[PDB]
């Protein structure tokens, strides 16, 4: 069984550097890709971005793909996001999880079977 | 490296990809598209070998005494005879699929080359190893066009002639 | 100075039955039926087999004079008539 | 970038019943959706995956269907855990859209 | 492998000597040809 | 003396070789990599078709009197089946499997070709018969370095254009 | 037209076929060559599943009383088994031989695309949609020898040449 | 089955314009191909071009090529022949015909079933 | 060009006999060659197309055979009504030419 | 089975023509490649060069490439190995053999199965 | 270009034992090797083609088996005439080098 936690600020002001880490327990970074998803207020999911391996692969949302940056920090066992210039439009709900469905020895992109509990982020002045 | 010299275990996202190198950044990637399409294909044939085959009620093991030993032994000999014919068919059938699953793998591998070769043109030296070298600088953009099959020619062919005066 | 791309031929006129084709000649074949036959009847799986000579298997086995002398055999594989 | 239409908006419906959910697709896309419900205020969860397969620890009142551009998703019987929003999520291509989401309430 | 008519060799899958065998026996059949190309097509200079 | 006009009688050494015209010397080759893995790709396929089978010590000819006709009639049944299904089977693997070797053999052939036009993209003219008449003046280091493998574009890229330049 | 796009209705004639653009007309052609070889060839195929099949006077149907039930058992057990191996290799050939069909024909196309690609290695440009257009100007007898395949590169190499060189 | 009518003016000078026409009923322009068979007296048959699909699909007979011109009009249901600087060699019994043949889908090259009664010209001062 | 021989040219032949008509091509035409009888003085009809089968609407007495350069058409049993000249043609190649054509009398 | 007798001087002299001529009995030039071996006393076997068909295919050692030339004549049928610059490690017993072994209609490389009985040489003043 | 080893370099035993000799190569020759013996002074004879199967006219107690980068050759009984030295040969790639020899010799 795999566990995700997600720790963050919880409060950030706009053209604020926005840094997050989400740790796993009980899985390591070898042969699971992960993703990061978020969702506004009464809104749909997005998918920001995914790290695979061990940041063998890197593939970014195109739309916001300027702004934002993923490492993968193998050794300490924790996957974190970098963002900057942050503004009002940008408050979601911030989660990490796993892409794990695997068919045939390959891996199912972007379709995410376990999940973290959520951090609330929001920007305000 | 290359796919003649062996293939990558970093790229998990899918069975055939990419791997650009960039001043800005390096790293794998996947061709969704056709990998998507192999695994449906092979899902399909997969499913036909085992959903085809149908089954009805049915005993096999027959009892027969002394008096009956002709029926016993007519009984062995279309038994022994189901069971050679399923097993040699089968056995011929897992072979011949074993080796167009892998053949169509390499089919495509090679259909996929062709594709990048065509849209760079001449814009880049083919170091032979199954990599495509640029004469001209070329950004994320246009790694993500050769990727999108949008890459264009017109617009780099000057850089590239130029590079190629210089070396 | 020329390098030229080739293939191997010979004298041999096997022909070879091909689906979408027939009759092709090809270098060399090899015969999965076997229609040769040696004509002798032969010891299966190493026993030789019983021997009857104007008899049957009821004038064998019920001891008919004639086929007294074909019941001395102890093994056999199989039956000749 | 594909396009996510998920109809209807809402749906009331009673314990027993048997409601039938459709996500559909501008592009078409051959046998591959995602299917997520979300209680609210906690993380989704996967119940579907290649339309056609169960995930385990899902229970087996959950069926996917469909091909091309139309899929449904036919509930056998309505029980108190589903009544949460669902979400139809496409994953050919990049940017992968997620699906508006619709909720479905007690009657 | 054994047939009335003669001893057929065991070595092959397929006979077409005779119907009626006694033993470990090749498959009969009623091809009257079944060859296996192992080279290429032979075409003259 | 080309693939398309003709197969090569003089060379037995392997299937598949190359022609070398030299000041120094003429004769033909054969390339012993390909065509062993050739030889030992066709042995095992035939070996597989005769081999998986498997018989058993089976008795054919049944004896049944005049009152036990639905028993001979099933005996006549059950032995047509057999025959027919193992004639079918067979002639369509045969043919089937002669194809597959024509076609095998014949994109050995393109392979072959295809790896020494990628050696000598430009260094040679292309005849179009299966002839790559060389720009530039090499003894036979040069040939059996295409043989090798080995051939490098820079060390006669000067001459060939030269030579170009003349015609 | 390109035939990744899409395929033509008009070419009634031939399964291959050439679309020819010229200034006096525009129209649809079409290859016999390959056409005829392919028609009279997949003819073979069709012909060779039914021909092979072989059928005999049998009489499949067998009435058994109630105290012969071991017999009757016996008889279901055959005849359901041999339909049950006649669907399964029957349905698998079936797939197994459309599939290569229809690459047979993808082949050919290929095929085709290559020899009049050899044909005009460099005097028209490739658009990567299955068309060429010349650089140089061709009338309808130079483009039916394209067509013939008897076509002659030096005669529109310099026309080709100096349209380079105004592009 | 259908029924070909052909109209030809049945006598002509050297040297001009010979045009003759072929009505069709019973049948449309759309995956059939037609021809126009030619017959010298007291020689054979003779192949001078053919008219397939609703339009294009143009190849002739080479040795008479230039001074032919095949056309169609699907309103009228009707196909024409055009034919120029006539000479007494070109006296022949024109037929009309279609060749309506297909195996596999596509219809067998230059192999004619169905055919006109017969349209017969003299070339004569 | 494909050059057209028939043999012989004129023959003469009973009712009810049997006869095999010959028509040859230099180049190899595989096996698309058709065949067309001519009453005097009206239109001619197709009898066997790719020398194996037979027309619908054509008796069966009709038969060809042959492959290669050579080819041939047997009548089974000749009556009065195929007094006719008879035709050969090749389908592969432009110019597709027809025979020279074959006479026949009663005799 | 065919017979293989060689012929050889016996005696040699520092650098200058070595030459030995190998003759077959009951046996042609065809289908056949013949070969060169050559051991020195109590070491290894080693293979100088081989010739097939009737001139058509000619192979030689990469060390010996300048030195050993192998020529042909079926009419007179023997084969003969020409060796210049001959050197003091040169002294061996040559042994002629023949390529007779096959699979599949290919000719094995290399692989000797009839040799003849030696004709033993040696390099010394 | 392809090393060639063998090991044991010498080995002694009486009649009728069993002896395994294991020539090894640099680099993988598939399933291809020739295996010769050389009486003293006589000309050596092939025994093993391919690795796993026997020349006509060899005596059947002889046996080869093996792939990759090890090969063993299996003698059942091992008579008088069997005493002399054996070799191992490589067969895909030009130069065509030998075996160093493995002697064998009575007790
Ligand atoms: C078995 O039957 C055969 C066939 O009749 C016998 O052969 C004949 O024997 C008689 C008596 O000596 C001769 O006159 C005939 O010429 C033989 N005919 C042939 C075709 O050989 C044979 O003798 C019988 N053997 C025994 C042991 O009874
Ligand atoms: C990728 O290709 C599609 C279709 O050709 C096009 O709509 C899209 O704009 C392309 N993406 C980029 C970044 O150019
Ligand atoms: C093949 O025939 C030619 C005809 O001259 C002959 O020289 C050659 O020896 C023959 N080869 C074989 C292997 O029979
Ligand atoms: C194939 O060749 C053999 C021998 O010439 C001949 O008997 C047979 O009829 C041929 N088969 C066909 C289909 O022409
Ligand atoms: C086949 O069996 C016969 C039996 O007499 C024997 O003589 C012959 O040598 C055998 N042939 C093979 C190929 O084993
Ligand atoms: C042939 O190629 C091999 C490996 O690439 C190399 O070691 C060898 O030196 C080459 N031979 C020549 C003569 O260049
Ligand atoms: C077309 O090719 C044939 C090949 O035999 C040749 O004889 C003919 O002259 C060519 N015709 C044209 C139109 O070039
Ligand atoms: C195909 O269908 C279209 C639309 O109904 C029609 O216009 C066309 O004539 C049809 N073509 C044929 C060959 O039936």
């Amino acid at each position: 069984q795999v566990q995700l936690q997600e720790s963050g600020p919880g409060l950030v002001k706009p053209s604020e550097i926005l840094s997050l880490t989400c740790a796993v327990s009980g899985g390591s970074f070898s042969s699971y890709c992960w993703g990061w998803i978020r969702q506004p207020p009464g809104k749909g999911l997005e998918w920001i971005g995914s790290i695979c391996g061990s940041g063998g692969s890197n593939y970014l949302n195109p739309s916001l793909k300027s702004r934002v940056t993923l490492s993968v920090d193998t050794s300490k066992n924790q996957f974190s996001l970098i963002l900057n210039s942050v503004t009002a439009a940008d408050t979601a709900v911030y989660y990490c999880a796993r892409e794990g469905i695997t068919i045939f020895g390959v891996v199912i992109p972007r379709v995410l079977d376990s999940w973290g509990q959520g951090a609330v982020v929001t920007v305000s002045s | 490296a290359g796919f003649i010299e062996g293939g990558w275990t970093g790229m998990v996202d899918g069975w055939y990809g990419y791997h650009h190198q960039n001043e800005q950044g390096s790293g794998y990637a996947a061709d969704q598209k056709s990998t998507q399409n192999a695994i449906n294909c092979i899902t399909n044939k997969v499913n036909s070998v085992i959903e085809k085959m149908n089954t009805q009620f049915t005993a096999v093991g027959k009892e027969f005494n002394k008096l009956e030993r002709r029926m016993e032994n007519l009984n062995k000999k279309v038994d022994d005879g189901f069971i050679d014919i399923w097993t040699y068919n089968a056995e011929l059938l897992v072979l011949l699929e074993n080796e167009r699953t892998l053949d169509f793998h390499d089919s495509n591998v090679k259909n996929l080359y062709e594709k990048v070769k065509s849209q760079l043109k001449n814009n880049a030296k083919e170091i032979g190893n199954g990599c495509f070298e640029f004469y001209h600088k070329c950004n994320d953009e246009c790694m993500e066009s050769v990727k999108n099959g949008t890459y264009d020619y017109p617009k780099y062919s000057e850089e590239s002639k130029l590079n190629r005066e210089k070396i | 100075d020329t390098i030229c791309i080739g293939y191997h031929a010979n004298n041999s006129t096997d022909t070879v039955d091909t689906v979408c084709e027939k009759n092709v000649t090809v270098t060399h074949s090899v015969n999965l039926l076997e229609d040769s036959h040696n004509g002798k009847l032969c010891l299966l799986k190493g026993i030789a087999p019983l021997q009857l000579g104007n008899c049957s298997v009821a004038g064998w086995i019920l001891g008919n004079p004639e086929c007294e002398l074909l019941i001395s055999r102890e093994s056999w594989s199989y039956i000749v008539e | 970038d594909i396009q996510m239409t998920q109809s209807p908006s809402s749906l009331s419906a009673s314990v027993g019943d048997t409601v039938t959910i459709t996500c559909r697709a501008s592009q078409s896309i051959s046998s591959w959706l995602a299917w997520y419900q979300q209680k609210p205020g906690k993380a989704p969860n996967l119940l579907i995956y290649r339309a056609s397969t169960l995930q385990s620890g899902v229970p087996s009142r959950f069926s996917g269907s469909g091909s091309g551009t139309d899929f449904t998703l036919t509930i056998s019987s309505l029980q108190s855990e589903d009544f949460a929003t669902y979400f139809c999520q496409q994953s050919t291509s990049s940017p992968f859209t997620f699906g508006p989401g619709t909720k479905l309430d007690i009657k | 492998c054994q047939t009335p008519q003669g001893a057929i060799n065991s070595s092959l899958p397929f006979q077409n000597v005779h119907p009626v065998t006694i033993g470990e026996c090749p498959k009969y059949v009623r091809s009257a040809k079944l060859r296996m190309v192992t080279g290429l097509r032979n075409i003259p200079s």
